[PDB]
């Protein structure tokens, strides 16, 4: 039936993001390590969005602490969303299962 | 938390009870008890062995009669039955009086005292054997298994046990052991007659091989053991990270091939056309004998390689660089893998280690040898106690009733507090020869008094009753004999809880 | 617990009594059945010693000890056996007085000893060395079945049991291996019993009218199917995928065929003519157009074939067990002297018959497939035991315990120790032998005691064994009576009743062990 | 035992007392069931249904006793039933009542074999004088009376009166048909019991009768193909999803019309493989009816075993669920394959005659199942008792004339015939009086006034006793002729067979 599934793919969706920004979040306390020792050697953008910007040190530096936020909310977000859906998804499956069987 | 003269009567309420029917399951005239199980399973037997396991042991005592008979069934195996007898005596004579009488010591004390008496006494009627003859040795090895009761094939396995136990014969602590029992081997082989069966120079290690382990027939050439300090070096001195990956194959492998090489080509030097490796064993050191252009064995036990050093004779080195036949694989050697049945046999032979031949076991079946084997297992503990002990002494009340006129003489020359132990003690003997009495049918004490009689004048030298003929006999002319060891071990050490039980008055937790 | 010395052996006593009671008659043809409900719970009727033991479930040691040593006996007689309990307490009960009077149980096994002995030096002394003739086979032969059934019963049935050992014996094998199938068949009645020196098959396979008379059987055997299956998938090929199901389809009709002309070859090869019935056997299925396409050439196919039969088949006709059919001459598929499936009921049992060399002889009882039908399927092979006995020892002696007199006077007589620490064992020994014969009359008629004085003044009298007439109560001449002890099956008894009494005498403490 | 071990219940004096005893359990109510029988029983077989009847066998295999006694000797009596439709209601009855004459020699004191053997050459000499005691042979199957006049003897050891009108309805059943030479058939014959018209209503329509509603239109043709099918209608509608019946709104549509196109091949492929009736365990579809209307291949809209199994017997089909195209296997056998109402109810007809294997089937309209079952009963066994397969059946008295005859023929002989055998020979001669004690039982008098009376009729066969006060002052009807007669094969039996559970079930102390 068509409830099953549905809730388990965001489930799988804002996972694997989420575990992408485990790796990220190395990188994002290593890019707190990479910019801090970044004294305006190199231009320093900020990579946030599409518009790629020229940009000052902290700006560099408030970001990546911003950056983590990526890190921090992505992840948690989804353990809601993983449950969230999770739950709905696992409630709808015996029941519109065992109608189409009886 | 249970102690004093109730758990020493306990004590000997809990020992005593066992020996009672176990007493006429002395002898092959025997009385076998009836084990019912709860779950009704039915137990004949005349062996305590089986009997302690199998009985629910009231009390904390028969865990502790269990340990010293246990104890001889480690420490021979013969008269197993009879330590439990003398121990619960002691403590049953006198024990409560002379605790009433006030004191565990005075016949703790007095244990030894009548200990000694009698390995005193054994020595003068312990009287030495031949060695030299083997059937000076046979006749009671062949008392031996009559005392097993079976003539048929253990007859043969007296023999080939005897001529094993006599080569097996061999130790130096430099008190020089006379026996040793963990050289001799024995083999388990279906097909081929008992009678075939034989022993051969050294070791012979079916234990190991049942089918093809060192080639087949190595003549001369060597078996190399491996106690090395082989383990192939993933870098050349120093062991580096594991191989989890190809570049680990290709780096590490050119640094552990050439250490195989640097090691097994020592091997070749010592002449082996088998290399058996039991350290060191790994995916490269083996590999490399086929190249090193010996044949290599793997993942063994050492057990079987201490045999073996006793096979060919040989130590065993972890020696890297110095590997030889001196070193592993003494003397020319005899490799050869026969198979006696349908099993592949390694017979390690011509062996440099002093006597030393091990025991090829072929019945026609596994069963038929293993009638054999038992009593030949038996008959080397009877051998190595003539070995061990070369007095024969004579069987029963002739060992029996000589010590205790002595100990009551003791006694009496002692005439202390003592002497009431050593009346107990010389009355305790008198069970034995009772409980032959007993056990052959007749009336004993009148032959109590009789062979009090035998005492009062021959001093029962070889006087016992013989409990199968249930007479007054000589013991010499019996040909009923043992070794004083066996007789004194197994005695030593029925004194020996007795000593415990009576020591011990606070079973507590 | 303990039951302590003298308790241990008042238990092992009165076990023995009891059921020594039940079997004064399960033996002779005085001889009770008893039947067995709490033994499962199913409806249970059995005469014989070791059998009724393990039958019943049996909770008393000794007993639970005795159905394994009577067993080695019962391996060999089967009869004997339902006497060997008597002996064995009974010389409880004469020892056990003795240590009640006071004695060693020691010196009265000891005491046992040459006594047995003499009794097997007697057993020697008494051995009548007599003819293989199927007389004295018949004889031997109903003796065992005149104690397990109905004299009747052991008349009927003789024959066929006395009559396979000869062609057993033709083998010149000393005993008997095969030729020991029985087969019960359905039936109203148990009277039916018949005796095929060849094999019976059970089945005509699926298909009437093969040509399923046949005088002329060349025997295959063939434990491999003309039908594995009709249908797309394999036989043991299974596939719920849908693209493999496809690909089995087309050949799985033919390989039928394949092996199904392969006969139809083997047949025209074997034979070159439908004449000869061809007997195709197999253990398991065979389709009906194959047996279609066989049957209409002539070829007897039989299907659902048993293993024993496979093994039987192979041996009688010189027949061949076969994982294919393909073509093969006559003889290397063996043959049956005659080949005839026989219905009755529904089922179409062949009879293959007169096998070449037909080292098995199927001995068919046709009944009612009750406990009853089972209950005559032991005497025969029970019987057979004794015979093969007869067979194994020319020498044999009147039963009706003849010898027991003969022995006890004698064994007594004298004092083979000339003693009394063994004679009070042969004391007690000698005694236990006469508890058969006397109860036997006892129980057939006149009380112990007339027939004991007749039949050992009579001995004393004959030194003929002279043994008691178990429909009057009275002795008679055993041997002219036919009541036949073999010196194999009398002799084990000594062997037995003396050596488990020996070691169950001597016990004091008995506990819980565990 | 006295030991823990020795598994058993049966021995020594439980054997001399319980068994028999609990063998006399039985036999008790067997003497109100064998020949005429005013006595009624009360049985509820787990249903929990009362039933009347007198007879033993259909009580007995309900009843469940610790012992073999009881469990054993019923295979006779059943040997009996299965050879003979009657005289089961005696064949226990004897042997009980022998029995308890050795327990008597017990106290007696007389062995095993001692009571046993008497008994047993008395046998032999009752089946060497046994038949010297027929009086009679069967003639003409063909002929109603011929038969009827028998039937009866067993209808009345069962039922007393109604065996009048029946015996007559049996041979007009056309027991005929068959020679009765080597062959004969119930099933072919089979009883079908219309509840409803009268219980005198009960009527013979050779050829099926099946109470079962005549679907369909009659048979295609009638020597139709019939392919019977246990379930070929398990719906082709399915029972699926949320309702039982449909969950999506869209599912109702395909569930309706499924079942027609499927059954209309499914009743095509009866028409396709050619089936002239289809016989459905499963369901009845109205569509696949108006299948089976349009290509008129007649239905069975349900079916006890007994219909698939009797089509499947005599028809040789075989029934099969098929949500699969029906194949002709099963094919045709009966020449005249009709439908019918008989008692008014539809009434299934399959008919093909043949001398053996025609169906000439006993149709009972009744007005009582309780009773028509019972009708049956007497009339099965009545005509199981016709089964004997000799045309000429040997005759003896019927209702028992026989035992005043032997009961004077053996222990007279059984004193002659000498040794305390005799005894038991002597004490052969006695069990005799159980039915003249039996009906007298049922008819209110002594057997001793009986068989002092039927000793002084003397040498008859024919003097008995029966119901009312013939069997009960005099003792006296005949039963060689009332009309009365049994087949000696019947009564060979039941000494015979009663001779060896009795024998035997003494024998066995364990």
């Amino acid at each position: 039936v068509e409830k099953y599934q549905q809730l388990q793919k965001d489930l799988s969706k804002s996972m694997s993001g989420r575990q992408k920004l485990e790796a990220q979040l190395t990188e994002n306390n290593i890019v707190k390590e990479e910019l801090a020792l970044l004294d305006g050697s190199n231009v320093v953008f900020k990579l946030l969005g599409p518009v790629l910007v020229k940009q000052e040190l902290g700006e560099a530096r408030a970001t990546v602490g911003k950056r983590l936020d990526y890190i921090t909310a992505e992840i948690k977000r989804y353990e809601s969303q993983l449950r969230d859906l999770e739950r709905q998804s696992e409630q709808q499956r015996e029941t519109l299962a065992q109608l189409q069987q009886e | 938390r249970e102690s004093g003269r109730k758990v020493q009567s306990g004590n000997i309420n809990a020992a005593k009870t066992i020996a009672d029917i176990i007493r006429t399951c002395l002898g092959p005239k025997s009385m076998m008890k009836m084990l019912l199980d709860p779950m009704g399973g039915i137990v004949m037997t005349n062996d305590g062995n089986a009997i302690l396991r199998e009985i629910q042991v009231q009390h904390p005592a028969a865990k502790s009669m269990i340990e010293i008979s246990r104890t001889q069934d480690e420490e021979v195996g013969d008269g197993t039955t009879s330590v439990i007898i003398l121990a619960g005596e002691m403590l049953s004579v006198a024990e409560h009086f002379l605790e009433q009488q006030m004191h565990p010591t005075v016949v703790i004390s007095a244990y030894r005292k009548a200990l000694d008496d009698m390995i005193s006494t054994l020595k003068k009627i312990s009287i030495p054997v031949d060695i030299s003859d083997s059937d000076m040795m046979l006749n009671i090895i062949n008392s031996s298994i009559t005392t097993k009761a079976i003539s048929r094939w253990s007859s043969l396995a007296c023999n080939i046990a005897l001529d094993a136990v006599k080569m097996v014969q061999f130790e130096e602590n430099g008190r020089k052991e006379i026996d040793i029992k963990k050289y001799a081997r024995v083999e388990k082989i279906p097909g081929g007659i008992i009678e075939d069966s034989c022993v051969l120079r050294g070791v012979m290690i079916n234990k190991d091989v049942t089918h093809p382990r060192m080639r087949r027939y190595i003549k001369n050439p060597r078996i190399v053991l491996l106690d090395s300090s082989l383990e192939y070096k993933k870098g050349e001195s120093q062991t580096d990270i594991e191989i989890t990956r190809e570049e680990d194959f290709t780096r590490i492998l050119q640094m552990e091939e050439e250490y195989i090489q640097q090691l097994c080509e020592d091997i070749i030097q010592l002449k082996p056309d088998v290399v058996i490796t039991e350290k060191g064993i790994s995916d490269l050191a083996q590999h490399y004998l086929m190249r090193a252009n010996i044949t290599a064995i793997r993942r063994v036990r050492k057990t079987d390689n201490n045999r073996i050093a006793r096979a060919c004779g040989a130590r065993i080195v972890s020696r890297p660089e110095e590997l030889r036949e001196d070193d592993v694989g003494t003397g020319a050697g005899l490799l050869e893998i026969k198979k006696i049945g349908d099993e592949y046999f390694t017979f390690i032979t011509d062996c440099k280690d002093p006597k030393a031949c091990t025991i090829l076991l072929r019945g026609a079946s596994k069963e038929i040898l293993s009638e054999v084997e038992r009593n030949l297992q038996d008959a080397m503990q009877v051998c190595r106690n003539v070995l061990l002990d070369p007095q024969l002494v004579p069987g029963g009340g002739a060992s029996e009733m000589a010590v205790a006129h002595a100990l009551t003489e003791k006694s009496k020359a002692m005439t202390g507090v003592e002497q009431w132990p050593y009346r107990a003690v010389a009355q305790a003997l008198e069970v034995i020869p009772r409980t032959l009495i007993q056990n052959c049918g007749a009336s004993t004490i009148r032959l109590l008094t009789s062979l009090r009689a035998k005492h009062t004048q021959e001093n029962c030298e070889t006087w016992g009753v013989n409990g199968e003929t249930g007479t007054l006999v000589d013991m010499k002319e019996l040909g009923i004999w043992e070794p004083l060891a066996v007789k004194l071990q197994t005695y030593k050490t029925a004194v020996e809880t007795a000593v415990l039980l009576l020591r011990i008055d606070d079973i507590v937790s | 617990e303990v039951a302590r010395a003298q308790a241990a052996l008042a238990v092992n006593i009165s076990a023995a009594r009891g059921l020594q009671d039940v079997l004064r008659t399960n033996l002779g043809p005085k001889g009770t059945m008893k039947m067995l409900v709490s033994g499962a719970g199913d409806i249970k009727l059995t005469k014989d010693g070791n059998v009724l033991l393990h039958e019943m479930q049996i909770q008393h040691p000794t007993a639970s000890l005795i159905a394994k040593v009577a067993t080695a006996q019962d391996d060999i007689t089967g009869d004997g056996t339902t006497s060997n309990v008597l002996i064995i307490g009974e010389l409880l009960k004469q020892a056990d007085l003795y240590i009640s009077e006071g004695l060693h149980p020691r010196i009265i096994t000891e005491g046992f000893e040459a006594a047995k002995e003499k009794a097997l030096q007697f057993l020697e002394e008494v051995k009548v060395s007599r003819e293989m003739d199927r007389e004295t086979l018949i004889d031997v032969a109903r003796t065992s079945l005149r104690t397990k059934v109905h004299a009747e019963l052991a008349d009927v049935l003789t024959e066929a049991v006395v009559d396979s050992i000869l062609a057993i014996k033709k083998q010149d094998e000393p005993i008997d291996l095969f030729m020991i199938e029985i087969m019960e068949m359905k039936h109203k009645s148990e009277t039916d019993t018949s005796l095929i020196r060849g094999l019976v098959l059970d089945h005509g396979a699926r298909h009437p009218d093969m040509k399923k008379r046949v005088e002329d059987a060349y025997i295959l055997t063939c434990n491999v199917s003309l039908e594995y299956e009709k249908t797309e998938v394999n036989s043991g090929f299974f596939y719920k995928s849908a693209e493999e199901r496809e690909k089995l389809v087309k050949a799985e009709r033919k390989f039928i065929e394949d092996r199904v002309k392969k006969i139809i070859e083997l047949k025209r090869k074997v034979c070159g003519d439908s004449d000869k019935g061809f007997v195709v056997i197999n253990q398991k299925g065979i389709d009906p157009f194959s047996l279609d396409a066989l049957s209409k050439e002539g070829i007897v196919a039989l299907r659902r074939a048993k293993r024993r039969n496979m093994e039987r088949l192979t041996l009688a006709c010189g027949g061949v067990a076969l994982n294919s059919f393909d073509d093969l001459s006559p003889d290397c598929l063996g043959h049956a002297g005659l080949v005839y499936e026989y219905t009755l009921g529904e089922e179409k049992f062949t009879f293959i018959e007169k096998c070449n060399n037909p080292r098995s002889v199927t001995l068919l009882i046709k009944g009612p497939n009750k406990h009853t039908l089972t209950q005559i399927k032991d005497a025969v092979r029970d019987g057979l035991r004794a015979v093969k006995n007869a067979i194994d020892d020319g020498c044999v002696v009147p039963g009706a315990g003849a010898v027991e007199v003969a022995m006890a006077e004698a064994l007594i007589k004298h004092k083979p120790s000339v003693k009394g620490r063994a004679q009070l064992g042969v004391q007690a020994f000698a005694d236990a032998l006469l508890i058969i014969p006397k109860v036997l009359a006892q129980n057939s008629g006149f009380d112990l005691q007339e027939t004991l004085v007749k039949i050992q003044a009579e001995h004393s009298e004959s030194g003929q064994l002279v043994g008691v007439d178990l429909n009057t109560g009275e002795p008679m001449v055993a041997a002219e009576v036919g009541v036949w002890d073999n010196y194999c099956v009398k002799k084990q008894l000594l062997h037995s009743c003396t050596v488990i009494a020996t070691n169950i005498l001597l016990v004091d403490e008995i506990m819980r062990a565990g | 035992m006295l030991k823990e071990g020795a598994k058993h219940f049966s021995g020594l004096e439980e054997a001399v007392y319980r068994n028999i005893q609990a063998c006399k359990e039985l036999a008790q109510t067997t003497r109100t069931a064998y020949g005429p029988n005013g006595m009624n029983k009360m049985v509820i077989n787990h249903l929990e249904k009362l039933f009347v009847t007198n007879d033993a066998a259909t009580i007995l295999r309900e009843l469940e006793v610790q012992h073999p006694a009881a469990k054993m000797i019923v295979m006779a009596s059943h040997m009996q039933e299965q050879e003979v439709g009657d005289g089961t209601n005696f064949v226990l009855v004897f042997a009980g009542a022998l029995l308890e004459l050795a327990e008597e020699l017990l106290r007696i004191g007389l062995s095993v074999s001692e009571v046993i053997e008497g008994y047993e050459i008395a046998c032999r000499k009752a089946h060497e004088i046994l038949p010297n005691l027929v009086c009679c042979s069967a003639k003409n199957l063909r002929d109603i009376d011929e038969v009827s006049s028998l039937l009866r003897t067993s209808i009345m050891s069962k039922q007393y009166g109604n065996e009048v009108f029946l015996a007559k309805l049996i041979a007009q059943a056309c027991v005929s048909i068959f020679p009765d030479s080597g062959h004969f058939n119930v099933d072919n014959i089979r009883v079908c019991k219309i509840l409803g018209s009268g219980i005198s209503s009960s009527s013979v329509l050779h050829g099926m009768v099946f109470k079962k509603e005549t679907e369909g239109d009659v048979t295609s043709v009638k020597d139709a193909k019939i392919a019977v099918y246990s379930c070929p209608f398990d719906g082709m509608i399915t029972e699926t999803k949320g309702t039982v019946l449909i969950k999506t709104a869209e599912e109702l549509m395909n569930f309706s019309k499924g079942e027609e196109n499927l059954m209309d091949a499914q009743v095509k492929a009866i028409a396709d493989t050619g089936a002239n009736v289809v016989v459905t365990g499963g369901k009845v579809a109205d569509m696949a009816l108006h299948y089976a209307n349009k290509y008129n291949i007649m239905l069975v809209r349900l079916n006890s075993k007994w219909d698939l199994r009797r089509l499947c017997k005599t028809v040789g089909a075989t029934a099969l669920p098929r949500l699969t195209p029906p194949v002709l296997e099963e094919m045709g056998h009966c020449d005249s394959v009709y439908l019918s109402e008989v008692g008014d109810t539809q009434v299934v007809v399959f008919k093909h005659e043949k001398e053996d294997g025609a169906i000439s089937t006993i149709v009972l309209r009744g007005s009582t199942d309780n009773l028509m079952d019972d009708i049956e009963r007497a009339v099965d066994d009545g005509v199981n008792t016709f089964k004997v397969l000799t045309r000429d059946k040997r005759l003896v008295p019927g209702g028992g004339a026989t035992e005043i005859e032997l009961a004077k023929q053996i222990t007279s002989y059984g004193e002659t015939c000498p040794g305390l055998e005799q005894y038991a020979i002597k004490k052969f001669a006695e069990a005799f009086e159980a039915i003249p004690r039996a009906l007298a039982e049922n008819s209110g008098v002594k057997a001793n006034e009986v068989i002092s009376k039927l000793y002084a009729v003397h040498q008859e066969g024919n003097k008995n006793v029966g119901l009312d006060i013939e069997a009960e002052v005099p003792a006296v009807k005949d039963m060689l002729e009332a009309g009365i007669l049994d087949t000696y094969l019947g009564k060979y039996w039941a000494i015979k067979l009663a001779t060896n559970a009795a024998v035997t079930v003494l024998r066995v102390d364990q």
